[PDB]
């Protein structure tokens, strides 16, 4: 993963939480745009009503579910989707499944492999997702304008792509910060209308989907934070009372 | 038991009379827990209790997870997602088990280096050391097989690399690899047998730990001075010792509570830091990740493994004299095992009569070099095998063998140790006057 | 009497552990 | 003073809770997971059948019976008096909880041609073998020999209760909703 | 060690002395194998070694089979057929594990009835008896969950019935049932947790066996006379006893070999006789088979469960006085557990001072009646619930309970026992 | 099924073995007649070449497999059968799978629940299969001469079937020995042309196919019996040596 | 005769117990050897077609995709239009040939007549299945995972690193069509 | 000399089991 813009998402840090509205916006954008190619085969549709997620009402989740056509795993007949179904697999064969992409990508590295950057900044998966979505320039790098691979697009964040020979340094080393990706620039200004009138810039939509994809990768992050706090409190109290008991005991021998 | 003068259990209450005459289990428990322990133990003696707890944590979380995981390649990753996503607390149970493996390995490395410094491997404790080495090897196999179980990209390609090492062994290696895998390649038969063996080996580890605890109860604890407790009389023994309960039980449970406070902070607020993000990608046997890194506690041995190549002079010599039977691949595999073996043989390689490194003024230098070298091997194991990391890996690997095979044998001839204190009581009173 | 110092210890540990975990469950630091 | 063992019991308490709070999740993880919770409600509709035979339909992991009874079994003289049953409750989700175990309170229809039930023996959950098995018509549970009559009412053997009637209603004369 | 006068271990080889000064593992092994054992033991004492063999066999075959089985309801049956059909020796390994469970339950029923006859449960041996009862309960759970694993029709409907038993507990029972199931029905959660627990519990059984061995070493072995070994001196103890190695090790290994000749003959030439054909049918939640019969070692308890129908007078009384809190279902479940509970309490229910039953001329009758009753309970378990088998099973269950709760307390108050020999030496000499 | 015909089969008894030619005849009968309705989803087709079975040449098994065609996992589309494929599932959903039918049925019972009949006669599976195949009489029992079910056929061996109430009894249970089965009488004389010129009577074909289905249920019966003999010999030798050891050792205690 | 000694008898019993053990242990480790997997070496018979992307298939063998390629209408032409000195990855590196050869266009083939050649679809120097379909401008393959292009002969010239698309055991090829054995 | 009977017995008992389990079962 290429070096990301350090987006200040609201869920970061021990007290960070998901904004339900931002999650709903990201879900909307995913539904209107990304679901054309990317699946979420590990995400159960019923999770849309789960506490700490979008918390859509159950009838609205049911309405949402019915838009999908599901080959019934027992009947073989095609039917409307149900909340107990998962999101479809990726319709486009080479589009990666997004159920875990916000965990399956690191945006921060090193320095020198020491990992301290990931220690402070976290893994940076949402920031990577945002950087890819924001990473299509208005025009290619000035080098090798005659050699762009057909059917691919330059992205500043993507590092796994093909690179023209003319852009490779003689050592086989990438001169460009980015590389060419098969993903066409997916977002466009005001592409999705937020009914509340929220900002529909590409940056806003990219952030909202990055937050939604973070929730898709860790729906129970909130509960993990709360268990973390309650455990830390129990072990703090236990630590202090054991320290005082140890001190009282060992004072008796010296 | 240990030869230290001590009070035996006597059954007090009627129920204690009734049981003790029939089955002395309470007597055995008392004799175990009331063991007179040196007064001068420092915080490096906590790690055995941390390890004992970690074994319980790993066992109970594994058994819980084993109720929900499915050892089939179509279902394993999906069942891990089911754990993360539908099971009550299943996210915490997984993160606890995965980071608890790292906790377990850092604790064993601390416990080993404590032993290496204070000389707890020396006579009469050689058996305790050997049982420790067996425990460590069983942990290594357990953790590897467990890391294969989630069947991500890193699980599959790491298994494919590591099982490839057995293929290096001339002649039999192809048969050994095929018998391990159950086929030409890492596949469902590999996942399922690795699941069975990963369930099995923790109980073998627990049995070895029981033998280990019996061994040290059979020798008594070492202490920072290396000076043995006075066997002469109960008076002198008590002047040198305090009972393990309550003093050191409460000391170790305090230190455990602090270690678990930091462990649970990690598990709460950054559980994916130790993991490898590519293991959130399903295993794709067609498409290797950009860089396969085995997880951190294997890296120093994987560093030693990669550090030897046909470019290396000693490898060229080994190839020549062996008529190419020792190719660089098998040389590296032999080195990777030799690194663990030579640490196992350390009770007989350290010729020096002085036990504690605290009084060995030159040994301290080469020990702290070995510790830095173990850190360098851990870090270099993650780096790409180009210049200069090839040099740093080769030099570190050479120093690892040079420590056990050369420096330790020579120091027992050359060193001029300091005189230890006359007794543990004196050393204790020197601090706590 | 004597036992209520023990039992009061028993009770004191109970409320102190629960209350502090409750406070942090308000998430307001 | 005694504040020694005051402190020692306070630390012992913090300990026993820290362990106690660790043990409960190891139990609660075996309670029904949110997917199994979600399957607790299902919608289905099922069609017609000839008389003198029964269907079976899966729901909630268990069979639903639908029998269209014979003339001999819709009538049976209605001979069973309410005072000679083992269980006198209708066990019927479609009527009040004070209903009695009467032939018409068991059936779904007014004539008594249509009887819809859980196919689950109220003893320990085996499927009662139907046709006209057992010594009272109706069904026979092979697992411990409980006998159900033609109305699915318990007559003999270990079972405590009449076969429960799920929430179900006709949509058309040809088909019946279950959810 | 045991309180019999004996020679302790003495290291003599250089390596022996090097090790013994560091870890007395060899000293403990020597003490374990050299324990002075009563020389008058008969063939009924072989079953402990056969039980250890059966445990080792079942563990090792489980571990091997666990490399190939898949605990998923779409794959379990197919993976068992894969074991039967593709794996090298897998058919034999599976028939070994399946018949070994029957061998194991045979050897524990003979070991139990030996202990009941010779009074090996009496003081000071109540603790080894109780550990034996814990071992037996763990074996029962292990074998049941193992039999759920093939996911055949019998596996599925057994898993259904048995989880219903926990549902029978008034009030809380539905919670325990749904916690065991993980849901409203037997499904993949049940199979997968039953696999995990079937893997776990043999190691618990092994640790219990270790405690059982330590318990009987701590008491010393009982013998057919019930007279204790003379503790006075080495010279007298050596007349009453002989060292366990070699004499009884070789005797037990001989008996084991001759038993396994028949075991392997069965596994070779008739491995399906003890099983159920219906478990070769895939589980079908929509129809229960017409041949619901537990695996034979559970049949006495299944018979006791079925014996208490709602018309049984004692059940009616209990239902009345409990104001409906007890019913035939829950009464039957309580009885089916009482059958094992009351057997666990036998060290205290037997009031008699005389240890060995062979000197108890009335006790012999009720004991052999009990053994016949246990055979009847096994046989009635396979029969239908019609007349007369309802009566037979009810009478059998009543005698089972009456033996422990009435007959044993009375006999110790009224029996006129014979005088046992003065010593084990005398008995051995009298028999040559 | 009660009162199954105790057919002598060559594989019966500890020295019994499969007749390879009888197995090939049974395979032919199954393939031409029975395979239209029933399937063998658990039988790998390749096993027809393996020792102890029909032991067909692998080229013949490959030709045989090509008669099938299967929805291959990699293509998702109908693909001609290969030896690594299994036999297909039952084409008629009503018809049970036969992979284990010869083990899933008992032909012998009792006496009086004692299991002794099975102890001498065996389980009786292929005998039961033969009895069902041979079990269709020329004429119904005449109790329901005008009253038998239409979609079902009386078979004197089958016990689980429906019964007309005129044949049924309340006082007893059932007049007739058998019951009515949904399977039409499947065999007719000379229905299969045995290229060997062997007897192709209903009796002969029913035996041959019952033996084939026995091999289908226990394809390694031969190896199992061989291992049985080997283990019995080892344990006999060991038992005799241990007996002589015990006797010569305890003769010291005398 | 055998000795009358007791220790003779004792050791004979130890021998019988030793072999009764060894014959019992071997099945427990033998069962871990391949079982149903040995039939992964299937014959891969297919119906014929002319034209290279017609009959030739990415078909799975040894659990992994393969290419079997008649040098029909592009591969022999381009094989007769790429020099041995143009290729990078040199030695024949081939199991169906007996011994090494430099950078050879044929002898990658089953036959010295060189009418069929075969390679693993699983491009193995890292791991990919490069897109065949005679595509890539030497008429061979191109790798989306890695960016190499391949000779129609299955041999590397352009790309980050030189390894040829590797050659498995194949022959017989008799029914005008894909076959293995 | 020593190991006359001990070694000879062991090999005899081993071979005999291998013989009688093989040939009579196979033939
Ligand atoms: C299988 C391994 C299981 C291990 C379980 C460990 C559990 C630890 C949880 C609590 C133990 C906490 C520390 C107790 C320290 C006691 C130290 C001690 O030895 O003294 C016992 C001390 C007497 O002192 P002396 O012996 O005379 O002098 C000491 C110097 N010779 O006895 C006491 O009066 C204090 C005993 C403390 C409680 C012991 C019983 C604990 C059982 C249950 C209590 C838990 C209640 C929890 C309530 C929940 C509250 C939130
Ligand atoms: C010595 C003690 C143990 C160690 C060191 C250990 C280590 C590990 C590790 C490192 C993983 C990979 C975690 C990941 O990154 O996904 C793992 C997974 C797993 N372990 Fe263990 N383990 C131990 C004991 C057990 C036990 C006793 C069981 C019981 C069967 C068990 C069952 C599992 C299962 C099912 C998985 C895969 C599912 C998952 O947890 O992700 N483990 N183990
Ligand atoms: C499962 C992991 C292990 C557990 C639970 C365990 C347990 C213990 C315990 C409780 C102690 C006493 C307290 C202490 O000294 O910290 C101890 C000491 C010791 N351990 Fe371990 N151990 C483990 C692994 C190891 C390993 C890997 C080694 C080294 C190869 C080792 C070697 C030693 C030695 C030499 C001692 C000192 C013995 C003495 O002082 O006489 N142990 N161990
Ligand atoms: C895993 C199964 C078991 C094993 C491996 C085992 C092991 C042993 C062994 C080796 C002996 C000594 C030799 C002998 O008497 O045969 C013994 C004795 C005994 N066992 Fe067991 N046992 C098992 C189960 C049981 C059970 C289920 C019970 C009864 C509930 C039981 C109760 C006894 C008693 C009372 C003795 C006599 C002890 C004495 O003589 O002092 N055991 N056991
Ligand atoms: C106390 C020792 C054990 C007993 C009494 C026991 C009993 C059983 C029984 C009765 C079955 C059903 C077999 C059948 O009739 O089809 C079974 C199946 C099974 N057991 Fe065990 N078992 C034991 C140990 C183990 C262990 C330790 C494991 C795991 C390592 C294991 C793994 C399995 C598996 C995978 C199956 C299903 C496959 C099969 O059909 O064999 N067993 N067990
Ligand atoms: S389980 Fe249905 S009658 Fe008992
Ligand atoms: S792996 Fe495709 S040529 Fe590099």
């Amino acid at each position: 993963g290429g070096h990301v813009e350090d987006v200040p998402f609201s869920f970061e840090g021990p007290f960070g939480t998901f904004d339900q509205h931002q999650l709903q916006r990201g879900l909307q954008v995913y539904t209107e745009v990304c679901a054309a190619c990317h699946g979420m085969k590990f995400v159960p549709i019923r999770s849309l009503s789960e506490p700490g997620g979008p918390e859509l009402p159950e009838d609205q989740v049911r309405a949402y579910a019915t838009q999908f056509t599901v080959t019934d795993e027992e009947t073989g007949e095609d039917r409307e989707g149900k909340p107990t179904d998962h999101f479809p697999h990726s319709a486009l064969e080479n589009a990666p499944d997004l159920s875990l992409m916000a965990k399956a990508r690191a945006g921060f590295h090193g320095p020198m492999g020491t990992g301290i950057s990931q220690l402070f900044n976290g893994i940076g998966g949402p920031e990577y997702i945002y950087s890819v979505l924001t990473g299509f320039p208005e025009e290619p790098p000035k080098c090798a304008e005659g050699h762009e691979p057909d059917g691919f697009y330059y992205n500043r964040a993507f590092q796994n792509g093909s690179v023209p020979d003319t852009c490779k340094d003689a050592n086989g080393v990438k001169t460009t910060a980015g590389s060419w990706i098969a993903m066409p620039p997916p977002l466009m200004d005001d592409l999705v209308e937020y009914a509340d009138g929220h900002d529909a810039s590409v940056h806003a939509m990219a952030e909202d989907v990055s937050a939604f994809l973070m929730w898709a990768a860790e729906p129970k992050l909130m509960a993990r934070k709360q268990a973390g706090f309650t455990a830390v409190m129990f072990l703090t109290v236990l630590s202090v009372l054991l320290y005082l008991t140890n001190k009282r005991l060992w004072a008796g021998v010296k | 038991m240990s030869g230290i003068p001590h009070d035996h259990y006597e059954p007090r209450t009627g129920i204690e009379k009734w049981l003790h005459s029939r089955l002395p289990i309470v007597a055995l428990a008392y004799d175990t827990i009331m063991i007179p322990t040196p007064r001068n133990l420092n915080w490096m003696w906590i790690w055995g209790v941390v390890l004992a707890f970690c074994l319980v944590l790993q066992i109970v979380t594994g058994i819980v997870l084993a109720m929900h995981y499915t050892p089939h390649v179509d279902l394993a990753f999906a069942s891990v997602e089911h754990i993360m996503r539908n099971v009550n607390g299943g996210f915490m149970l997984r993160y606890l088990h995965a980071n608890g493996a790292s906790l377990f390995f850092i604790a064993v490395y601390l416990h080993i280096f404590r032993g290496l410094y204070y000389g707890s491997y020396k006579a009469p404790r050689e058996v305790t050391w050997i049982v420790g080495m067996l425990i460590y090897l069983a942990m290594m196999a357990t953790a590897f097989m467990g890391y294969v179980l989630p069947w991500g990209q890193m699980s599959f390609w790491g298994a494919t690399v590591i099982t490839g090492l057995f293929g290096a062994i001339p002649g039999i290696g192809h048969s050994i690899q095929t018998w391990l895998l159950g086929g030409p390649a890492v596949d469902n038969a590999t996942l399922n047998r690795f699941f069975s063996l990963h369930y099995l080996l923790p109980f073998v580890i627990a049995a070895l730990v029981a033998i280990h605890i019996w061994a040290f109860h059979s020798t008594g604890n070492n202490n920072p001075t290396g000076v043995e407790v006075r066997r002469t009389s109960k008076a002198e023994a008590q002047k040198d010792t305090v009972p393990f309960w309550p003093y050191f039980i409460i000391k170790d449970v305090f230190a455990l509570a602090v270690v678990l406070l930091v462990f649970f902070a990690i598990v709460g607020f950054m559980p994916n830091y130790l993991g490898h993000p590519d293991n959130y990608i399903e295993a794709n046997p067609l498409s290797t990740p950009a860089h396969i890194v085995p997880e951190w506690y294997f890296l120093p041995f994987y560093a030693i493994l990669r550090a030897f190549t046909a470019d290396v002079w000693v490898v060229q010599i080994a190839n020549f004299i062996s008529f190419g039977i020792i190719d660089a691949k098998f040389f590296g595999v032999l080195a990777m095992f030799g690194a663990i073996l030579v640490m196992a043989l350390v009770p007989w390689l350290d010729t020096s009569p002085v036990r504690s490194g605290r009084y060995r003024p030159m040994f301290k230098i080469y020990f702290w070099l070995l510790a830095a070298d173990f850190v360098i091997l851990t870090w270099v194991g993650a780096q790409q095998t180009t210049f200069p990391y090839d040099w740093i890996s080769l030099i570190a690997s050479a120093y690892w063998f040079a420590y056990f095979l050369v420096i330790l044998p020579i120091l027992g001839a050359i060193e001029k140790p300091v005189a230890p204190p006359a007794t543990i009581e004196e050393d204790f009173n020197a601090h706590y006057s | 009497w004597k036992y209520r110092y023990r039992l009061g210890g028993f009770a004191s540990g109970a409320l102190l552990a629960l209350a502090l975990a409750g406070i942090f469950s308000t998430g307001n630091f | 003073g005694t504040r020694r063992d005051f402190l020692y019991y306070a630390t012992a308490g913090a300990g026993a809770v820290a362990t106690g709070a660790a043990v409960w999740p190891l139990i609660n993880q075996m309670n029904p997971s949110a997917d199994v919770q979600a399957l607790a409600s299902i919608f289905v509709d099922v069609s017609s059948v000839e008389p003198g035979v029964q269907l079976t339909v899966k729901f909630l992991g268990k069979p639903i019976f639908i029998r269209r009874r014979t003339e001999a079994d819709i009538e049976l003289g209605r001979s069973v008096q309410l005072g000679q049953l083992v269980d006198t409750n209708a066990r019927n989700a479609n009527i009040d909880a004070g209903a009695e175990a009467t032939d018409q309170n068991r059936t779904l229809d007014e004539a008594g041609e249509w009887l819809v039930m859980w196919g689950v023996c109220t003893h320990l959950g085996c499927v009662p073998i139907g046709g006209v098995s057992g010594d009272f018509g109706g069904w026979f549970c092979p697992c411990h020999g409980s006998h159900y009559d033609s109305a699915g009412r318990i007559r003999k053997g270990p079972a405590p209760e009449n076969l429960p009637i799920p929430l179900a209603k006709f949509i058309d004369e040809t088909t019946i909703q279950l959810g």
